[PDB]
DNA sequence: CAAGACCAATTACACTCTGTGAGTATTAGATGAGCTAGTTTTT
């Protein structure tokens, strides 16, 4: 039907071309304006191809004396269905002559002609010029091929928001456009004969009745158009969703049998409806769609293998396009418009055909919304996905809120190719350093993961020439390739390196991958959230949880505790009696002044004993930050974690120390050691409300986050710039 | 709805007036020996035999037929939803308050106006050959002819299942001009069956003045209805129905509150006081629960006996049961609506732990 | 209401792409029974009459009939589509061809309707006024 | 601040009542018809209340000759305010001369002493009944009080969809209610003064200018109204999101030293809005809510206690819902109306609060669009994703599509609390019967999970009457706890059981929990897909992936093929050279007619040599699925996993067998064979397709499905009918 | 006693006359068992 569409110094338009258009084509972004003038222009150009007199469209910029507008239709099916020799009729002469005549009496018949019958596709280009005197310039200087075209290649718009239920002027209109019978054979006294013979005795008084209405009304006959129209009125039995599904399901039926490829643009579908409403809308034109194709195997009476109308979709929706995806496939694609750097429309594609299934099943909003997003994060795991969406954590950083995050492995990145739409949608890929390098405590190895090894690949500069800028990154690959060796031996057990350093190594691979769009953190999120300068805050989160957690099993608070404390001691047996007397609950009862004086010394005093027990039992103001990281499923700086210790069978001690933590001085914290336990959020939650109380002005937060949270700050403020940077661009 | 001759063939009288539909048989009245006539006080109860042609007709009326009738929302008794609580619960808004009760309603009922009710709903044909049409044949099985009341025509009985349903029905063109006249002067209407219960919000003395009561009788003379003045109660800011009490202190706008009486709980505070004191289940179900073992006990077959502990035991948990059904439907309804005193709420919140701590005590000793 | 009808004109603010009160007249001042008349027959004949072979413009007509959903036609707007297709037609001209029309349906019923023509000289030459009375 | 709407018989309502209102009132639901008649009746009642005339609403039955609109206003704030002493203003005592007046003359000295304990709140009720005469008056007849109500109440109209940004009405009209400035204190000579002076070439030049245009343009003066737009656009230096942003935002901010407390209704403010916008829209109206609160802490200029206006949305994006949810948190609520069995709109309020901060946190497009649902179905499971989103199989089931399919665990399914809305949302929750019973090896016994004895202690009907028909539930329940006995003997090495069948006691499980919207399967999501029946299919799958998924190594195939023919015996060493000819590969090459047959010949013999040794190795017949279903990460009928009886050294030949077919035979499916592998999508498209070659009628295609795929079928078919029962409710 | 107010829902011109609303005038394992039944309103 139709394969390019070149705007030049129009509008918003600068030079930009459309190409590769599918059966449904979706069009989103944040420039409606963009949009709008797309409309604007393809209305423009079909309106000067039949003639109508109209405004011409304002120029980009005044310093071009030309505006161009080119369109390029696939005139395939036509050439073949006209060049046959079975049809020889009025109309398809008139197609050959006035479009594949002038282009075959320059090639000759005996090897030209002969060589072009085969399966190659041949194209008409027509260009519109406007100039500074509003004058319209065509390519070809006749209108017979500029008002078949339009004949032909028909454009019809819907708009959905400003649409009338009461008015079938566009249905009347494809309708009458889309018959194949002659309705000038009907004669008209003899329909009025056997209306007068059978609407009542006296024949002749109808006859009489109808000679009177005319000659007291006595207006312009009717035309062709007003003639089928009615003839359609009377024959059918009868005459915002609803009406766009019912124009659109006629348009594909009576496009069946015939030549005529029409060009939709349907404006706001989704307006006014129900999310199920636009998921049942692309659900019954994909079954209409379906139900019309004649391919392979599938053959038989009502299938038809005519091309399908080009349909485009102006949808700010995320349903009509997970519908339109799932249920197409490969007959679809996305269009995001957006802006440029000094403000000019942009035409990308957005991938959208997905080689796995499942994918394409599993396919939901939050994938959806990812179409409709100016920056994504992505994540591997759900901790991160917490800790990115923190309420408390965005509010400080507005910037960082307009950037969504996703949860995807490498096959789900896979599938998505963020990569193929980078400049239409930025995106970073935070991954941890485990899976670049691999190391063994048994055998002394820095191995590289293949995944490493495909970006030393990509990072390979071979077939190069001189000329670098700046960054010896030869160097850096050679480095990172020599890396694997037997060196940087074991400290206290497999928990430390002895002198060597993976910030080093992290930062290094950051500064290569950056233009990979790849941020690498030196160890997991728990390593980001706990470290050496929040364990006061972690303490603090740990003292209120105490406070706040626990309360009495016993109905009566006060005997319970006299007998606990007349049975157990105070001071060596406290463990025990805090054990027997504390318990897990989410209600909160209040008790008596001497009886919640009483609590709040024993927690103080379990508070105390733990503290000390921490600082006395552990070496120094790291092995405390390990442990704690261990503890809700972290990794340590060989990249090893409990269960792949216990699995092995090093650092024997450390474990111990570990379970008898878990099991008895912190086991009201054991249900929240979990990945999927939110202790991230409430931990947020407490540091943001204790870092708020101390400080009074927003940046002095920022700030301490920032000293407390090095990898995570530094992260949201690398986005947080990188969406400063393109957001003029990227906004309407 | 409209039922025609095939309806009736096959889902009114699937299969007990059958026999007659095929033989060309008119489809008879009741029998005098087809029903029992059981009196409690001056008052008689027709029951229909249980395994009766009728008794059949009457349920399938009451399932498709009496039961697609638009009725009128004032109606809140027979009526699938309708409840006493929400026949008190529109008189909330009101500061005076009037009731009224129709005098032998279900006797009063002329059969030609159930006749004259039921006919747009029944088509006008005939059902057995040229001798019966369809709407008679319908009412044969709703109406009786009562020996008592002499030969004064086929009286609604009391006791029979499509009463209700019937008298609703029939009470809907008194129910629309009753309601129009209490609103063309700002007055709350609502029935169940019999008893009428107005409320005006505003300060004036119209449901306390001749003149409403006058209005309403010369409305209800039209189908042949009285109100007797033996319980004709007119009040201001309380009203007592039956224990139920509607309490608005007055205003502009304030909003009333419904409570019940400590009269209309007394038994079952009884019933738990004398289950605290430890009284014996013989006289505890005897007396408060006036449930009793006839001498006819074991069906004169068994010769085990021992069933009265047992019996005891039972019908005590049934007792205690329901009426924690009816303090929680009372709370649910509270829920519902919010028109119910706080005070009252947590009173019947503690009769319901009671209630519960002595069921579980008794399913304890069992 | 349907002895005395009351017709009101505006010439001031009227349309002319549109002819309501003369549809309105002529499907309710009629003294025909469009109900005889069956669609059946009527798209029998125009597919016999239309092009093609037999048959095909029923399945046309059928196939868009069956995918659209709507509801059928009142009497009233059968007899104006009716009206519609048998003539041979579509401020001052609107005026006096609906008064003309109304006094001819007028001629042969017992129908007696009441005009009232809101300033009948709006944008008129005072000859095109006299010739309009 | 009203507290109370009900209407009675009028439109589309037969009794329906409106309560617990909030600042942030959200709207949902496809009956938008019951959305457009709330609206009608609230704009009726508030256009009655200012003596407009208008046409009566009419009536949704006209077998009652009263409908009844009431309003019931929380009039707790004005009484304090207009009670309090130091109020001597003429409006404060007209309002404490109207409203809180009949209610405390007509009282004692004792019933006011118990309303200033600051503790109760105050509600004044208006009722407006329309008569069967089109006749309409007022529970109270005093024009006075309606007008202050008006006043101090008012409701405020804001439609998105046809908004004229030329016009500020609402704007202008709510600066001129809200003020606390006197305007006739203006002296207009003195205005026209010092204008003449600040412009006077001469003493007194402008004042005659003033003087002739008055005369020449001589009206009606000016209003207060009026004079009060002009002079705040004098004042002022400025005159579809951004509009209604600023109306809002001047609303909130004028309704910050006033004591009227208006209401807004929003209808569609997502219309021609990009997600994107329609998030930043509701952030930015979280921010000015939050900024203008005081708690605690918070406190100095520019933060006020004023309660804030009731506003109402109708939304049909889950964007808006979403970060309603998010951002609000308590202060919101979400109204999902649908309609009756007869038909008649209902008002349900849905689950919008969630305990956990951590779901709060992370949610997402999903959970908001479980929302915009009609049927959920809860599973466990992202193999239960891929199979119920299976797109080949939800086209031949026209009534699962409409249901939407949640991925949740225990925890979710408690913050979601699907219970809450159950008539508005039915859901189902599909589980294993793992989660009710478990069973050991060790100790041969039974033993019920704590989410069976909590059903089980749901379902035990204490405090309860007899009542026919409710006697076989204690039954049950003795049955069920009886069931907890050591005596059940199981064969082949704990995978079978002698006698015990698990399927009866799942399908008397499902029967007693059909009723608490819970379905749990005899076997894991694997046992409904590999069964017997599916045991041919199954096998040609695995010939599809022989045929497809692997292709030859060599670029050239002849030659390859050759020397590992005269190398390896194709009879003998026919795996070790399949083995080594055949890898994996995307592309499928095309060779020539005898390689084409050779390969051919190859994998038939493959397939042939399969089959044999399947069926020798294992001799029932049944063996093999077990060892499929432990294959894929299923379960055995003693509730026990391969990694389970690992661990527990039980069947240790069947693991080595096991072992033996992972490692030696079945090679190439080693990838396929754990959990989101998206085999489950490769297999039922493969089979659908199969049946549908096979099967001509869609029906037969179902009666196959329903045959092979027992379970899911059944559970499909079950929420087709429980859709289908309320199709008519949940439907626009 | 006797009573105003008694529900709602259930596109059309035949005629001889083709124009009129009459005038006429056409016209023709089958055999000991052995069992109760809620609250409240109407009533």
């Amino acid at each position: 039907t139709i394969e390019s569409i070149r705007v030049k110094n129009l509008l918003s338009f600068d030079d930009v071309i459309l190409r590769d258009f599918r059966d449904i084509n979706c069009i989103i972004g944040r420039n409606n304006v963009g949009k709008s003038n797309l409309l604007k222009v393809i209305r423009y150009f079909y309106a000067k191809l039949e003639n109508k007199k109209v405004i011409p469209l304002d120029f980009h910029t005044n310093y071009n004396a030309v505006g161009e507008i080119t369109f390029t239709f696939d005139t395939t099916r036509i050439k073949k269905i006209v060049t046959s020799r079975k049809n020889n009729g009025r109309f398809h002469k008139h197609i050959y002559n006035t479009l594949f005549k002038s282009s075959s009496v320059k090639l000759n018949f005996e090897e030209l002609i002969a060589r072009k019958n085969s399966t190659n596709k041949s194209f008409f280009s027509l260009t519109l010029t406007i100039c500074k005197d509003d004058s319209v310039m065509w390519s070809v200087d006749d209108p017979k091929v500029r008002s078949l075209l339009a004949t032909l290649y028909p454009f019809l718009y819907i708009e959905t928001r400003h649409i009338d239920l009461y008015d079938w002027n566009p249905i009347w209109k494809l309708i009458s456009n889309l018959n194949s019978f002659n309705f000038d054979d009907v004669d008209h006294d003899e329909l009025v004969n056997f209306l007068d013979e059978k609407i009542s005795s006296r024949k002749g008084d109808y006859k009489k009745y109808i000679d009177r209405v005319v000659s007291v009304i006595d207006t312009k006959p009717y035309t062709y158009k007003e003639k089928v129209i009615n003839y359609i009125k009377v024959a059918i039995k009868g005459d915002s969703n609803k009406f766009l599904e019912t124009l659109l399901h006629l348009l594909i039926t009576l496009t069946r049998t015939e030549f005529i490829s029409p060009i939709v643009y349907i404006d706001e579908p989704e307006v006014g409806l129900h999310p199920k409403l636009a998921e049942s809308f692309v659900s019954n034109l994909n079954k209409i769609y379906s139900k019309f194709k004649k391919t392979s195997e599938l053959s038989g009476p009502g299938r038809y293998k005519t091309p399908y109308p080009n349909i485009f979709y102006s949808t700010h929706s995320p349903s009509i396009l997970k519908q339109t995806i799932k249920l197409f496939g490969k007959d679809q694609q996305v269009l995001h418009f957006s802006k440029k750097k000094d403000g000019s429309t942009r035409v990308n594609k957005i991938n959208s055909t997905y080689s796995d299934e499942r994918f394409l099943n599993i396919f939901s909003d939050n994938e959806a919304r990812l179409f409709f997003s100016e920056y994504i994060v992505f994540v591997e795991g759900a901790t991160e996905l917490e800790l990115f969406r923190n309420l408390s954590l965005l509010n400080l950083y507005p910037a960082f809120s307009l950037a969504d995050i996703y949860d995807a492995n490498e096959v789900i990145l896979a599938n998505i190719n963020p990569g193929y739409s980078k400049a239409s949608i930025p995106f970073v890929i935070i991954k941890d350093i485990d899976t670049l390098i691999d190391y063994s405590i048994k055998t002394e190895k820095f191995s590289l993961r293949p995944l490493f090894e495909k970006m030393i690949k990509e990072l390979t500069k071979e077939f190069d020439y001189y000329d670098t800028g700046f960054g010896r990154v030869r160097k850096e690959i050679d480095l990172f390739s020599d890396i694997q060796s037997s060196t940087k031996k074991h400290m206290d057990s497999g928990l430390f390196f002895k002198r060597f350093s993976l910030h080093n190594l992290s930062s290094r691979i950051n500064k290569v991958s950056r233009k990979l769009n790849r941020y690498f953190m030196t160890t997991t999120i728990e390593g980001a959230l706990i470290n050496e300068q929040s364990l006061p805050y972690f303490f603090n989160w740990i003292g209120d949880v105490i406070l706040t957690q626990m309360t009495i099993n016993n109905p009566n608070p006060d005997k319970f505790i006299e007998a606990m404390r007349r049975r157990y001691n105070i001071k060596s047996q406290v463990v025990p009696l805090f054990k027997s007397v504390f318990c897990i609950g989410l209600n909160h009862p209040v008790y008596s002044s001497a009886v919640d004086k009483q609590a709040l010394r024993i927690k103080l005093s379990f508070l105390n004993y733990l503290k000390r027990k921490v600082y006395s039992d552990f070496n120094n103001e790291k092995e405390i930050v390990l442990a704690l990281r261990l503890a809700f499923g972290g990794k340590t700086e060989t990249q090893y974690t409990l269960d792949k210790l216990r699995k092995d069978g090093e650092a024997e001690l450390f474990r111990e120390k570990i379970k008898n933590y878990k099991n008895n001085e912190l086991f009201f914290l054991e249900p929240q050691m979990t990945k999927t336990s939110g202790w991230v959020t409430t931990f947020l939650n407490y540091t943001i409300e204790k870092i708020t109380s101390e400080e009074s002005d927003d940046d002095r937060i920022r700030q301490k986050l920032s000293f407390i949270f090095p990898e995570i700050i530094s992260i949201i403020e690398q986005a947080s710039s990188s969406i400063e940077a393109e957001e003029s661009s990227l906004t309407g | 709805i409209l039922v025609d001759k095939v309806f009736y063939e096959k889902i009114l009288s699937v299969e007990s007036f059958k026999e007659n539909i095929i033989t060309q048989s008119a489809i008879p009245k009741i029998s005098n020996k087809e029903v029992r006539l059981i009196s409690s006080g001056s008052k008689i109860f027709y029951a229909i035999n249980n395994t009766s042609p009728h008794s059949h007709v009457q349920l399938r009326l009451n399932r498709f037929f009496l039961s697609h009738i638009p009725l009128n929302s004032a109606a809140k008794a027979f009526v699938r939803g309708g409840s006493y609580l929400k026949y008190l619960e529109p008189h909330i808004y009101g500061s005076s308050y009037c009731r009224l009760d129709i005098s032998s309603f279900f006797n009063n009922i002329s059969f030609d106006d159930v006749k004259q009710s039921l006919s747009p709903y029944i088509k006008d044909e005939y059902l057995i050959g040229t001798e019966q049409k369809l709407i008679d044949a319908i009412l044969n099985s709703v109406g009786y002819e009562s020996p008592i009341r002499k030969d004064k025509g086929m009286i609604i009985p009391m006791g029979f299942r499509t009463s209700p349903a019937i008298s609703n029905i029939v009470f809907r063109k008194m129910d629309l001009l009753i309601q129009d006249f209490c609103a063309k002067k700002g007055v709350i209407y609502s029935r169940y069956a019999d008893d009428m219960l107005f409320s005006n919000p505003r300060e004036s003395k119209l449901l306390m003045s001749d003149y409403f009561i006058d209005e309403i009788s010369s409305l209800l003379s039209i189908m042949g209805f009285n109100i007797n003045q033996s319980k004709y109660i007119s009040r201001e800011k309380e009203i007592s129905i039956n224990g139920y009490v509607i309490e608005n202190k007055g205003g502009n706008g304030s909003i009333g509150t419904i409570r019940l009486s400590k009269s209309k709980l007394n038994t079952v505070l009884k019933v738990t006081h004398a289950l605290a004191q430890n009284i014996p289940y013989k006289n505890i179900c005897n007396k408060y629960i006036k449930v009793r073992l006839k001498e006819k006990n074991i069906k004169y077959e068994s010769k085990k006996d021992e069933f009265e502990k047992k019996y005891y035991r039972d019908q005590l948990i049934n007792y205690l049961g329901g009426y924690r059904s009816y303090l929680i439907s009372l709370v649910k309804f509270h829920s519902e609506y919010k028109c119910v005193n706080s005070d009252f709420i947590i009173q019947i919140n503690g009769i319901l732990n009671d209630i519960q701590n002595h069921i579980q005590k008794i399913k304890k000793n069992r």
